[PDB]
């Protein structure tokens, strides 16, 4: 009566990709027969594979297709008694993700760079600061080669870069090359605010510690300089420098406001504070430099990256605020309001607060407006930001809807998380929704779908959904019901989840000091079968760079900027509600969505 | 682009092929021959043949202890910011820590605190802190720089001049209360330098040879060799005086086993002509340590330094009158016992 | 005040090690966690280390474990701050700074190793010595000038040992030496490829390097 073919929205070369493929209003047992095929040449078959499908498992089908590395797209079809389905959906060849570890962050001509490469056939390529190749090929995992420095090269940021052989998109890391000697002391340096107002009074601090790499306290004098960086250009106040003393490894550098005023009487722009340590004797001396202080209006900044820019009239609308620092850092235990709507809540550590709207049955579009409250500050220091949301069009003007909801907050693996299916149209096809349909996303894959019953009356349903650590970093829920099979209603829902490792790595030690040549015995705590890297840095490495390191962080980062999904759920219908989540779809009355422009999110 | 390559190199004896569908680097200066069956760029590096930013004049005169004086003057447009003078003391000598502290109450001054024992501030490297030095006018100060211990040999102390937009560039002065310009004292040829001491070796005499002492001189440790020469003729090149002599005998040998095939060069400075009394034809006796020596053409080369012994050898005929007779009797022992029985 | 011949001067100094690979073989306990007792020495620098680890599991993805650090350092040590480079026959001043960290007032013989690659205060003879007090928990700057007169890498060693203990330190760098001028830079040719040949003739150590691209 009504089939349906889920995939993901793009598709990855040579990994298990799990698909979807449903009988609605069908009680009869078939045997389906499922092809991969390039397109539009449709020259060789890629993929195939039959599987059963009966009333036993729902008249439900998740088989998993893998295709092997041969813009490209590829068709999946399936067929069987009754059925032909075909859905063409774009190629991507990023396998799995690749990081790369490099020794340090900082060379001198003529010494070898070791390097790992790990994988969550690969070939690596090491270029120049001016942009040249000058290394290429296939990497055994198991053994990686370091790479020898000439004795006579280029100076600066070189890159190495690690990816599949026949793939646009990478991963690249970084190292310095310079005629460097390494410093005895580290400098670190405390700001008086994380912000600077372009239009206050206040004056500017900057705390100075310095330390030798065994411990003791360093005595000298500083030498800082404060400037203004307008996007890639520093732009200095010469009246800044000032000479201040280092006592015991302690020291604070002021920069005065009418000194400010006099260079600068901004917009987007950071401060800079440039810090030049001196041991007494004349030894050596440290350069580092403060950053990131943006010059702003308010110490907040509104942000509505995580909340839906869809609602359903007459439900419930969940608005998902989120607050941050001006270097987009989260902010803690912030009040937030909006006027309008009379709500009210404050952030949580995740820097988010979830605030339920009650909107009108007959809106089509909703506009939201969000202050800070912040008990410590003055109006006109408020952040603030604006949005609309519009409705989710029903399929025909039927007014029949799907919400997914979630009041659960800051998810961790170990969870058991309640999701709630609120349902809500007109009482002729509400009495039709038999079941619901799930699927939950996760690193672009769709990775487990189950059933969800609906007795008749029940327009609020609640089920359980344990969280395990393959939901890291995040997730995305999303669900749909079919009415008298040609109807689609389709809701998602994005969740974070925390951002650990998936298991786990300590390594133990006694914590006393030492003697050069010492016998040293360090525990290593991991999860079994683990392949354990390891490396140990003089800490004067650190001093000079460690903006190229990796980290668990970064690792977290990148696997997120590479979802498939580019919203925070719901959607202009049916079609968008997948679209916006990473997914195609093709039913039998046609029912299709688009194709995916680039795979990296609009 | 469907290439197939191949370079030759006189450098390897086998030529380099790669299918352009990339570097290799030499240590030469030689033609290349490129085949093609794309770009190419060859690059060559090699060796082509004081104080830009600050005038720096450092003194240090007598007072009837010594005082220390400094003038320094910015040679920019204008006048530059945030300076430093960083000092070193000669071995054993301490800064006045009266006078220094005046220093450190100036207006525009700073020094970093100190500890004193008996007038004597307790640092050995002082660094002073000016906001500005002049483009203009000269600048000075100066202070008492106390001797605390006696010493050997006083190793001279530097001192550095620069500013905070640059720190790169530092001006270097060297300061001794004797030698003016507080170099060590060296010798150099074309381009090749030795130490020298700064003591000038002066020439010996030498009445009756202590010929069982004078082994033991000729045999000690530093002393590598011992010939007879002959003074053949007196130059000068690069290095003001070199005098050419000739191996007349080999009495003990060095590491470089096989002199007497070559003539030997021996170079001092002009300044040690008074001392080093060499006339041309005379023999002398001659031993010394061969980490004095200097390399230059075929010719064996060495610099005449205090680990140099220098002792004129009568001709004979001189070997007959009163005076010189009972000494061509101790050289000839000499000579004898060593080249006969070693040490 | 015991023998140099007794204190042998530290010389390792890696900027990095302990490059190793190394899998966790042993069997989970109760919490399902393997544990690896692991044994190695020290290298000689001064400082602290940093050890990271990062794994790889199969169903469990990569891990970037907390730094672990080792603080490693003496009671009374030297500490020599080499420029990257010096140019030959050029005389230079470096600074040695001994630190005392015992909380007594010491005294203490300071004396630099001669070197046939140097000119400096130490002759073959005799190493330039000093004598002089060190305070409670308190350094001194401690001044060397050396004229280098060979091209290349050439130790500067520094020993010092106090008076009435135990308490010794000995450092060995190398320091490196360049050539008397400045660096040259010819690019002897840009050309291109449209079987075709070519000659290009020739044009202190010297390198050539030979780039060939694809366009
Ligand atoms: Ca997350």
């Amino acid at each position: 009566a009504l089939y349906t073919l889920i995939t993901p929205a793009v598709l990855r070369t040579d990994t298990e990709e799990q698909i979807l493929v449903e009988a609605h209003g069908d009680s009869t047992p078939k045997q389906l027969d499922i092809f991969v095929h390039d397109f539009p040449r449709k020259q060789k078959t890629l993929f195939q594979t039959r599987v059963d499908m009966n009333p036993a498992g729902g008249m439900l089908v998740t088989p998993t297709i893998e295709i092997p590395a041969k813009n490209q797209y590829v068709v999946v079809q399936v067929t069987g008694p009754q059925v032909r389905l075909e859905k063409v959906v774009l190629l991507s060849y990023q396998s799995s993700f690749l990081f790369i570890q490099t020794d340090k962050g900082i060379y001198t001509p003529g010494s070898p760079v070791l390097y790992r490469v790990f994988s969550m056939t690969v070939i690596v390529e090491f270029q120049t600061p001016e942009g040249i190749l000058v290394s290429s090929n296939s990497v055994d995992l198991n053994f990686f080669w370091p790479y020898n420095l000439p004795d006579l090269v280029s100076l600066g940021t070189w890159r190495i870069v690690a990816k599949y052989e026949h793939s646009p998109e990478n991963y690249t890391a970084y190292f310095d090359v310079r005629k460097y000697v390494l410093p005895s002391f580290e400098v670190r340096l405390q700001p008086s605010e994380k912000f600077f107002y372009i239009d206050g009074n206040e004056n500017f601090h900057v705390s100075i510690t310095a330390r030798y790499l065994y411990g003791e306290e360093v005595e000298g004098v500083a030498f800082v300089l404060f400037g203004v960086k307008i996007d890639d250009a520093k732009k200095s106040i010469p009246d800044s420098l000032t000479r201040i003393p280092i006592i015991d490894g302690d020291g604070k550098a002021t920069l005065k406001r009418d000194t400010f005023r006099s260079r600068f009487p901004l917009v987007g722009h950071t401060l800079y504070a440039s810090v030049t340590v001196m041991t007494e004797s004349g030894s050596d001396m440290v350069v580092t430099e403060q950053s990131g202080i943006h010059i702003v209006a308010s110490p907040y900044q509104i942000h509505f990256t995580k909340t839906p820019k869809y609602f359903k009239p007459g439900m419930p609308y969940e608005l998902t605020v989120y607050v941050t620092n001006p270097d987009g850092s989260p902010a803690a235990h912030v009040p937030v309001v909006s006027e309008a709507f009379h709500s009210m809540g404050t952030t949580l550590s995740d820097g988010t607060a979830k605030l339920i709207l009650n909107i009108p049955l007959n809106a089509q579009s909703l506009p939201i407006t969000v202050r800070t409250n912040h008990g410590d500050l003055p109006r006109e220091r408020q952040a603030t930001k604006s949005m609309t949301a519009i409705a989710y069009q029903t399929q025909g003007g039927s007014g029949n809807y799907l919400h997914v909801a979630i009041t659960s907050t800051e998810i961790k693996p170990g969870d058991n998380l309640p999701v709630n299916f609120n349902v809500k149209g007109n009482a002729n096809s509400l009495k039709q929704i038999k079941y619901f349909t799930y699927l939950i996303l996760n690193k672009g894959k769709i990775f487990k779908v189950g059933r969800q019953p609906r007795r008749d009356g029940q327009n609020l349903v609640t089920m359980n959904l344990h969280i395990t650590p393959d939901l890291i970093p995040s997730f995305r829920f999303v669900a749909y019901y079919q009415v008298g099979n040609n109807e689609i209603v389709a809701d998602s829902v994005w969740v974070d989840v925390k951002d650990t490792c998936m298991g786990t790595l300590v390594v133990k030690g006694d914590n006393l000091i030492q003697m050069p040549g010492a016998a040293m015995k360090i525990k290593l705590e991991g999860d079994p079968g683990a392949r354990v890297g390891l490396v140990a840095v003089d800490k004067a490495v650190y001093v000079l760079n460690d903006k190229y390191k990796i980290s668990q962080a970064k690792i977290w980062d990148t696997i997120e900027k590479s979802d498939f999904g580019c919203t925070a759920g719901s959607g202009q219908n049916n079609l968008g509600v997948f679209e916006d989540a990473g997914l195609a779809l093709t039913t039998s009355t046609n029912l299709n969505t688009k194709q995916r422009s680039a795979a990296k999110c609009p | 682009l469907n290439l197939d390559i191949t370079i030759e190199l006189p450098d390897r004896e086998v030529p380099i092929r790669y299918r352009i569908n990339r570097t290799v680097e030499t240590k030469l200066n030689q033609d290349i021959t490129v085949t093609a069956s794309a770009t190419m760029t060859i690059l060559t590096f090699y060796n082509a043949q004081v104080c830009n930013k600050f005038h720096l004049n450092v003194s240090v005169e007598n007072i009837h202890a010594l005082m220390l004086k400094i003038c320094t003057r910015y040679l920019g447009e204008v006048d530059s910011t945030m300076t430093i003078i960083d000092i070193s003391m000669l071995t054993g000598f301490l800064p006045d820590a009266e006078d220094l502290t005046r220093l450190s109450k100036g207006v525009d001054r700073y020094i970093s605190r100190y500890e004193v024992d008996n007038n004597m501030a307790q640092k050995v490297a002082v660094i002073i802190y000016l906001n500005k030095v002049s483009h203009s006018e000269d600048e000075c100060l100066h202070f008492k720089i106390l001797k605390h211990f006696e010493v050997g040999f006083i190793q001279p102390g530097s001192v550095k001049v620069y500013s905070y937009y640059n720190l790169d560039e530092k001006c270097t002065k060297f300061y001794h209360p004797d030698k003016g310009t507080g170099l060590l004292n060296k010798i150099c040829i074309g381009n090749v330098c030795r130490c020298a001491g700064e003591t000038c070796s002066s020439l010996n005499h030498q009445e009756r040879i202590d010929v069982p002492l004078q082994i033991e001189k000729a045999c000690e440790t530093n002393v590598d060799y011992v010939y007879k020469t002959k003074l053949l003729r007196i130059e000068e090149q690069d290095g003001n005086d070199i005098y050419v002599m000739d191996v007349l005998e080999v009495i003990k040998q060095g590491t470089d086993e096989n002199p007497r095939a070559k003539t030997h060069q021996y170079i001092s400075q002009r300044k040690c002509q008074e001392a080093l009394n060499l006339k041309v034809n005379d023999d002398y006796l001659i031993w010394g340590s061969r980490s004095d020596l200097l390399p230059t053409k075929d010719k064996i080369s060495y610099i005449i330094t205090k680990n140099t012994w220098i002792e004129r050898w009568p001709h004979e005929d001189e070997c007959q009158e009163e005076e010189f007779q009972k000494l061509c009797d101790d050289f000839a022992q000499f000579s004898y016992t060593l080249t006969e029985f070693g040490c | 005040f015991i023998a140099d011949s007794d204190i042998i001067s530290r010389s390792d100094f890696p900027k990095s090690w302990l490059w190793l690979t190394k899998d966790l073989t042993e069997e989970p306990n109760s919490q399902g966690i393997s544990s690896k007792t692991m044994s190695f020495y020290l290298r000689d620098s001064i400082t602290t280390w940093v050890v990271l680890a990062v794994s790889f599991t199969p169903t469990k993805g990569i891990c970037v474990a907390e730094p672990y650090e080792i603080r490693v350092m003496k009671v009374f040590f030297i500490d020599l701050q080499m420029p990257y480079s010096v140019v030959k026959n050029e005389q230079v001043e470096i600074r040695a700074i001994l630190h005392n960290y015992v909380n007594e007032d010491i005294y203490v013989r300071v004396e630099l190793l001669y070197n046939p690659a140097f000119c400096s205060a130490s002759t073959k003879g005799q190493r330039y010595r000093q004598q002089f007090p060190i305070k409670a928990l308190s350094s001194r700057a401690v001044p060397f000038v050396i004229v280098p007169l060979e091209q290349g890498l050439h130790d500067v060693e520094i020993k010092a040992s106090v008076q009435e203990a135990l308490w010794s330190d000995g450092v060995r760098k190398k320091l490196k030496v360049v050539p008397e001028g400045v660096q040259k830079s010819i690019v002897t040719i840009v050309k291109l490829d449209p079987t075709q040949l070519e000659v290009i003739k020739a044009r202190t150590e010297i390198e050539t390097k030979i780039i060939i691209q694809g366009d």
